RNA sequence: AAUAAGUGGGAGAUAUUAGACCUCGGUUUGGUAUCGUCAAUGAAAUACCACUACUCUUAUUGUUUCCUUACUUACUUGAUU
RNA sequence: GGCGAAAGCGAAAAUUUUCAAGUAAAACAUAAUUU
RNA sequence: UUAUAUACAACCUCAACUCAUAUGGGACUACCCCCUGAAUUUAAGCAUAUUAAUUAGGGGAGGAAAAGAAACUAACAAGGAUUUUCUUAGUAGCGGCGAGCGAAAAGAAAACAGUUCAGCACUAAGUCACUUUGUCUAUAUGGCAAAUGUGAGAUGCAGUGUA
């Protein structure tokens, strides 16, 4: 009987919406490997004599990992939390919804912790963040937050009060179903 | 089983005291019959819950007082309109009737002299254990200074042996901002009459003569 | 950060969440071999606080330890001699069960030094733990001037000489009064020096 | 090695041998709390100085020495000495005398 | 994470039901007459933390 | 007035009605009213109005040395390549 | 696989992923197979 | 994409390798660290006690080890890591209160040295290990770069910081 802090996992943002989320997040892949060098190898040579601070244009990308994100929620800075559900053990992530339900920030739970790792170019990443409010994707940003607010956030305050669970299956299940498929045929003739 | 103005369950906070004036749904004036359920306060013992709650704003209980005077009661008490009698009304207060539309137990709080206490339970007492309006010796009955306060809402209350209370303390027709300083100081003067008190009762009760009982934390 | 949260969350063990997460984690860690390599630490916050980092190679193992007081292994046939010694079935070790865990690891993996351990789960016939080891010849630990001190020789087999954290427990070392006997260094070196006959040259 | 005032009622006066100099006494005496250790003042930051007068007893001890504590310069320009480089020890003392006495009771 | 069953079974002793026997139970469980004292104030607080916030 | 739970507040409430006023009920004023505060007089002065709670009552999600029957996922043994 | 603080073990083990002894055998872990 | 109908790509968990490179198992015994643990004896008997928290021990180290920078003392006019010696002291206490055992604070001296983590805030992984190409010299389980060549690493490495 898996206790209703689980399910929060694995009610995990059905894939009509989640494909649109990963279409958003690809622009916020964190840092290219080579272009990190290409950012700083031209600072080192060309902008050594330039010494500019203004044209930096800090790309506003995902923050990764829980201790970054759990900072970023208690500082109210994140606009979107993605937490995976395949976490081992669980406590790296387990409290994170009941933060975002308390701090108010809209969180989503997305299937795959390897899928999160692929866009941040590590093996596994378990939690992303979104501080980015640039207008080039703000239009998709609003409706994709209006999905997760009723899917998770406005759903969270009655997520916790529900767990049925302990499903038997299949042999022990269909036998007691086969109790009613025959014993009601004694109830079909007695009350008949 | 509760009404709209007399809150039963709701332990209302410090800002919802302003609705205590809303018990006046009648037009005639009603006497606020206070009551409380006491745990570990036995009235059969010497703990007789009887005192005086001197409150700053007077709700004017309609109280007639006969003042037995022997050169000590009515000499100073002309500033508060004492009756100025020489204790001769006690000769007719029992065993007979005074006039039409009048009883023989005709007060709310009795104040007696110190030198004529012997006739209070003997000739007057059989007319008062049948009445329950017996003057004590601790209900501020001396008339040295205790007559300016007597028309200034001196409530003398006697105890029932069935663990119910109903005694006039005032009215509810006036604004609860006047009762903001009244109920905050009366309940400090009621708990002084209690013994070893921190919290022996969970919740309080208050009730008018024509209204349902209010309750308040 | 998250690490303070999962600190506080592991503490609430009698709850409904953390009574299932330790119920499943037992009947995962029972159908395996008693000494066993885990990749990752189970509790990565108490892998921290105890000296683990996420660099190669900090190694972890899970041990089960058969859980109960020690029956004096006497041949069916008596602990002979005086009735003071006649006790068989209520004897209790002077070592832990956690220290007895680290031993059976560190005995077995002779070329890796032990750092600490932690409790991970238990059920009723097997208390069982999670030991942190460190190869002391990997270069990423030899280069490391924060972890380098375990590479010295004076730490060979550092808990078969009692010197981890959960080894120093059972000695009895501390200060002062309550730990007075024994204040010679360790615990046996106190009765050496209490009993010492000083045969001074100039009596 | 600072103190006076060994603890109990027997030795109200005969010293426990002063480990401390307890950072208020450094801060109360013109140094240089981290700096005092680099001279050799023995700064040991476990004592929670409980008296005015015990704090003064060592502050004036920290003023007696540091007034006789000669100072070698580093680069021999010596802009803030405070003592000298012609009281460099060859000129003035060079002693390394033996006891550093306690003024003893 | 929810409560604990020595507290969840002493909250039920603490609704009305003679919180001396709550104290005699936590000191039996926790168990030390200040830990039991300092646990009874918490569950007194939580039972009055639902006084109107959990109306609906 | 009995049979005032009782016993004290109270020394009249409440209701009705038209009038006053309001968009209106209503409250008030007075008339009237089952009693009664009053009188009827005694053990409670019964009206007006109660907190309390049982004789108990229906009903509510109660832990329980409960108990009984089942369930399987822990655990246990047996069987096969 | 186990056990024991260890050393070590009145071990016809009876559980230890392939815990196999294996074959000039095809694809998309050579096939019925050996505890 | 998972009627156990094929494939792909990840990840987790786990295998195998005469894979490339590494550690591990000494034996000594005086000292040292952890265990485990008698009985002879003494009590003029004897059973707790005593031997002795010791022989036998019995696993693990070093040139010393262990300890060690207060969850300490104390009650003062306050002390200040550990270890060792002197004294406290054969004392407080333990004990068939019997035989017997038995410490520490303070004082004196030897020597004296301090510190690092984890964890809120520290707000661009700033991080390591090899890998090949040079360079630097050496028998460097190296340095400087380079490809940013794998890999580790956000389930967090680094800097700053510590009761």
């Amino acid at each position: 009987k898996v206790p209703p802090p689980i399910h929060q996992f694995s009610q995990t943002l059905d894939k009509t919406t989640a494909v649109k989320l990963f279409k958003l997040l690809e622009k916020y892949r964190p840092e290219s490997p080579l272009a990190k060098k290409l950012r700083l190898k031209k600072i080192a040579e060309a902008k050594a004599k330039g010494k500019d601070v203004e044209p930096k244009k800090k790309p506003s990308y995902v923050s990764a990992g829980t201790n970054t994100v759990t900072k970023l929620i208690e500082q109210k800075k994140a606009q979107l939390v993605v937490i995976a559900h395949d976490v081992d053990p669980l406590e790296l992530v387990l409290f994170l919804p009941a933060l975002c339900r308390k701090m108010g920030v809209p969180y989503c739970i997305v299937k795959g912790k390897a899928r999160l790792g692929r866009l941040v170019r590590r093996k596994t990443c378990t939690t992303l963040a979104l501080t980015t409010v640039d207008n080039n994707d703000k239009a998709n940003f609003g409706k994709v937050l209006e999905a997760v607010k009723t899917n998770f956030n406005e759903r969270h305050e009655e997520i916790r009060r529900h767990w049925g669970g302990g499903i038997l299956g299949s042999k022990s299940l269909a036998r007691i179903s086969k109790l009613e498929r025959a014993k009601a045929r004694e109830l079909a003739q007695k009350q008949g | 089983m509760a009404s709209k103005v007399s809150r039963d369950t709701l332990y209302e906070g410090v800002n919802g005291l302003l609705e205590a004036s809303a018990k006046k749904k009648r037009g005639f004036l009603e006497t606020v019959e206070l009551q409380i359920g006491l745990k570990n306060y036995d009235p059969q013992k010497d703990k007789r819950f009887s005192g005086t709650v001197k409150l700053k704003h007077i709700p004017r209980p309609k109280m007639k007082v006969c003042i037995l005077g022997d050169q000590q009661h009515c000499d100073e008490a002309k500033a508060n309109n004492v009756d100025f009698m020489d204790a001769e009304a006690l000769k007719k207060l029992n065993k007979n009737k005074k006039l039409v539309k009048k009883l023989a137990k005709s007060y709310d709080a009795f104040l007696a002299s110190e030198s004529l206490i012997k006739q209070i339970p003997r000739l007057l007492g059989p007319g008062l254990n049948k009445a329950g309006k017996f003057p004590a010796l601790l209900s501020h009955q001396e008339s040295m200074i205790g007559k300016i306060e007597e028309v200034k809402s001196t409530i003398k209350f006697q105890m029932k042996k069935v663990l119910c209370l109903s005694v006039a303390v005032g009215h509810v027709g006036m604004k609860s901002d006047e009762l903001a300083q009244n109920v905050n100081l009366s309940i400090n003067f009621l708990v002084s009459l209690l013994k070893k008190n921190w919290q022996n009762v969970r919740s309080l009760h208050v009730k008018s003569s024509m209204g349902p009982p209010q309750r308040l934390y | 950060g998250a690490y303070r949260y999962m600190q506080e969350l592991y503490r609430k063990k009698q709850s409904d969440v953390m009574r299932y997460l330790l119920r499943i984690r037992v009947w995962q860690y029972r159908q395996l071999t008693k000494l066993h390599r885990s990749p990752r630490p189970t509790r990565p916050d108490k892998a921290r606080r105890l000296g683990y980092r996420a660099k190669q190679g900090f190694v972890i193992y899970r041990i089960r330890v058969r859980r109960g007081g020690r029956k004096r292994p006497v041949p069916k046939g008596c602990t002979y001699g005086k009735p003071k010694s006649h006790g068989v079935n209520q004897l209790k070790p002077y070592r832990g069960l956690q220290s007895i865990a680290e031993e059976r690891v560190g005995r077995r993996l002779g070329g890796l030094r032990v750092l600490n351990s932690y409790w991970i789960a238990q059920d009723a016939s097997y208390k069982y733990f999670e030991v942190i080891l460190i190869d002391t010849h990997h270069s990423a630990i030899r280069r490391d001037p924060k972890i380098n001190w375990i590479c010295k020789h004076v730490h060979k087999h550092r808990e078969l000489r009692g010197l981890t954290s959960a080894g120093k427990s059972s000695r009895g070392i501390g200060k002062g009064y309550r730990y007075s006997q024994t204040i010679g260094g360790s615990r046996r070196a106190a009765w050496k020096r209490k009993n010492r006959e000083h045969m001074h040259r100039k009596r | 090695r600072p103190v006076v005032r060994c603890p109990t009622i027997r030795y109200h006066t005969k010293l426990r041998a002063g480990r401390g100099f307890t950072l208020e006494e450094l801060k109360g005496a013109g140094i240089g709390a981290n700096f005092a250790k680099t001279i050799g003042i023995a700064v040991d930051r476990r004592r929670k100085n409980k008296s005015l007068e015990s704090r003064q007893r060592n502050i004036q001890r920290l003023k007696e020495y540091r007034s006789k504590l000669i100072l070698f310069p580093i680069n021999e320009k010596k802009i803030r000495a405070g003592e000298s480089s012609l009281e460099e020890c060859k000129l003035a003392t060079q002693l390394k005398g033996p006891v550093l006495p306690i003024k003893n009771e | 994470v929810g409560h604990a069953p020595y507290e969840k079974r002493t909250m039920e002793l603490l609704k009305v039901s003679k919180d001396k026997r709550a104290l005699k139970f936590l000191k039996r469980r926790l168990g030390t007459h200040i830990r039991a004292k300092r646990k009874r104030e918490e569950l007194s607080n939580i039972l009055t933390q639902l006084r109107k916030a959990q109306t609906h």
